[PDB]
């Protein structure tokens, strides 16, 4: 149950 | 000449086979994207001290479809201000004069991929229904503007890796809504059918409905999704109604069929849940029937999507659109360039 700045994407 | 003085403004670099030229304020230009209208690249912007992206639009007036939509983007992405939507930085032309114009350089605001590798990724719910959450802010409020898109795909969203997300264009084959495909008329939940590929697609892996022309296409639509009914036969235009009528009569797989449990995750009840919330947006999204298929607002309020729900985002206020810019009115290809030189000129920072 994140907070949105938990929220990532690693983009490559 | 008189206006020559101009040019010392700017400089070159050779990106592949195209010349970027380019306010001096802007360094070390590197490309980071490509697509049919521009070529994009990353620059250090010495002035603003940050990264940015320039795309460089050549002969945008070559003809009033293309005038239209590349004015209608110039004028859009200045008024609008949204979390959602790329924002306009700086716009100029290298060229000194009307006779010369050709190139328009667009700077953005530098995000790190398109939506392109996220929907190949392993993404969980959160992750998933966040990105699909900024996705219909960002539509909701180019239709609270008057502006229906019906061109989203992924090569057009981009991302940050804290998740944020941003549409990059105002629109006008995988992703076109079977309204669009088959010239009926539309309405604004033509742009929640591209949601809904897009969507499918980040649980399915491959693009849902991959036709290699304007009737594949189709075929693959009425293969996954079934034939649609007779009232939606009888609201298209005789020729086409007789291909579409012409093939034959799939009746479609379940959407648990499509999006079985094995796509999504199920390490506990809160994720089973999900799957099926997943999967009941999905059959509301992807309706071939634009009569039956879910409104932006309905899928804002759906539980897959809610949880990210602060109409300070979802029911931003719309812009003000200047009078007449985004109008109907009809041009000729010169007027066209003029009125699109003019705009130019007059944003330029
Ligand atoms: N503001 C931006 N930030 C980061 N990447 C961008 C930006 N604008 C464009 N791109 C990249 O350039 C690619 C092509 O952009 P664009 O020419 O606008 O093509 P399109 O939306 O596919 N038509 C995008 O898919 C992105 O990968």
């Amino acid at each position: 149950r994140p907070s949105r700045d938990h929220l990532y994407l690693p983009l490559e | 000449g008189s206006r020559s003085k101009r040019d010392n403004n700017f400089y070159s670099v050779e990106i592949g086979d195209s010349t970027f030229t380019v306010l001096k304020r802007y360094q070390n230009l590197k490309p980071i994207g490509s697509g049919a209208q521009g070529i994009v690249c990353a620059a250090y912007d010495a002035i603003l001290e940050r990264n940015v992206a320039i795309k460089k639009l050549s002969r945008p007036f070559q003809n009033q479809t293309h005038a239209k939509r590349a004015y209608r983007e110039l004028v859009l992405m200045k008024c609008v201000n949204h979390k959602n939507i790329i924002g306009l930085l700086n716009v100029f032309t290298p060229q000194k004069s009307l006779e010369e114009f050709q190139d328009v350089y667009i700077v953005m605001e530098l995000m790190d991929a398109n939506l392109c590798q996220v929907i190949q990724m392993e993404l969980d719910h959160e992750r998933m229904s966040y990105l699909l959450y900024q996705m219909l802010c960002g539509i909701k409020h180019l239709h609270s503007a008057g502006i229906i898109h019906r061109d989203l795909k992924p090569s057009n969203i981009v991302v940050k890796s804290d998740c944020t997300l941003k549409i990059l264009d105002f629109g006008l084959r995988y992703y076109r809504a079977p309204e669009v495909i088959l010239g009926m008329g539309y309405k604004e939940n033509v742009d929640i059918w591209s949601v809904g590929c897009i969507m499918g697609e980040m649980i399915k892996g491959g693009v849902l409905f991959p036709g290699t022309d304007h009737i594949d296409q189709w075929n693959k639509v009425i293969e996954q999704l079934g034939t649609p009914c007779p009232e939606f036969m009888k609201k298209l235009q005789p020729t086409v109604r007789t291909y579409v009528e012409n093939r034959p009569k799939y009746a479609g797989y379940s959407f648990e069929k499509l999006f079985p449990d094995v796509l999504f995750p199920a390490d506990s009840e809160h994720n089973k849940l999900k799957a099926s919330q997943a999967r009941d947006l999905l059959s509301k999204m992807l309706v071939i029937d634009a009569s039956k298929r879910i409104s932006v607002d309905e899928a804002l309020q759906h539980p897959y999507i809610n949880v990210w729900y602060d109409p300070s985002e979802a029911e931003a206020p719309p812009p003000k659109i200047p009078d007449k810019q985004l109008d109907e009115r009809e041009h000729t290809i010169e007027e066209w360039k003029e009125l699109i030189y003019k705009e130019v000129m007059d944003l330029e920072h």
